[PDB]
């Protein structure tokens, strides 16, 4: 993923 | 039924501040780092805003996120022009509570015109009337206002959901007016409002990529967050390749 902060937050 | 506004007025988010400190001068890298910081902040709520709307989880999970990452500029624009005209009835913009620009920050900003722009959409609600109800539905349907030109992972699901809330806001229309041309009015006014908060945030998506480019020159800081989202998926939307949807010509 080109956005693997957001992901990581997101996906908790 | 009131089930579809309870959902929603039940997960707006609260009050959220910028942690600006107000006793530093009011300069561009001071005023734009905490913007920045209110950004992140702000991108929180809308990430756990989102993930409770009705539907929303019908979505592929990379559509989900997608969406979040094209719109929260327009999301989060339309939302602080709704505090402004609430709280100081549009005459200055309140982005929190502990960061309100007045004219000097309009300026030292260095983006007036696009704060200019933001309370002329602050005062709209005003000249218009707009309901909390209204209001309400009229950001949800923001959220999927903004997609690629080829399309998301799962196109169908996301056209079926913004069809049911398009159809929820002519449903809060109708609620208070028997006359159907009024009806109609009101649809053209809200649909018009809607799209031009478009041109807005693509003002923003613009300022805000070239301020990151030259973040470092500047002493501007970007939050972790932000700087991704601003990096990876502003610039689809500055390059064409994700689009807003426009109801009127
Ligand atoms: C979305 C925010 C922050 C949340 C809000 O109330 C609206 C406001 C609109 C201007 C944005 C700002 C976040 C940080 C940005 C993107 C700056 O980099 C330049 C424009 C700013």
């Amino acid at each position: 993923s080109n956005t693997p902060r957001f992901k990581e937050y997101f996906m908790q | 039924q009131p089930i579809f506004l309870n959902v929603l007025e039940a997960i707006e988010p609260g009050v959220v501040c910028a942690g600006h400190d107000n006793n530093q001068p009011d300069s561009f890298a001071a005023l734009l780092s905490s913007l920045n910081e209110l950004g992140e902040r702000q991108l929180v709520h809308v990430v756990k805003w989102a993930k409770a709307l009705p539907g929303f989880r019908n979505l592929h999970v990379d559509d989900q996120m997608a969406v979040i990452q094209y719109s929260w500029m327009g999301l989060m624009v339309f939302a602080m022009g709704w505090r402004s005209f609430t709280n100081v009835n549009s005459r200055m913009l309140y982005f929190a509570p502990d960061l309100v620009f007045n004219e000097y920050r309009m300026h030292k900003s260095r983006m007036y015109s696009q704060c200019v722009r933001m309370r002329h959409l602050s005062q709209e609600f005003g000249w218009l009337q707009i309901t909390p109800q209204e209001f309400l539905c009229m950001k949800a349907l923001l959220l999927f206002s903004i997609i690629p030109v080829d399309g998301l992972k799962n196109q169908k699901f996301f056209d079926e959901l913004r069809m049911n809330y398009i159809k929820e806001l002519d449903r809060i229309i109708a609620c208070k007016r028997k006359n159907p041309t009024s009806c109609s009015r009101r649809f053209y006014q809200l649909t018009k409002l809607l799209d031009s908060v478009q041109p807005i945030a693509r003002e923003l998506h613009q300022f805000t990529f070239d301020l990151l480019i030259k973040s470092h020159m500047v002493s501007v800081d970007f939050p972790e967050m932000m700087a991704e989202i601003i990096s990876v998926q502003v610039p689809k939307i500055l390059s064409g390749k994700v689009k807003p949807i426009y109801f009127h010509t």
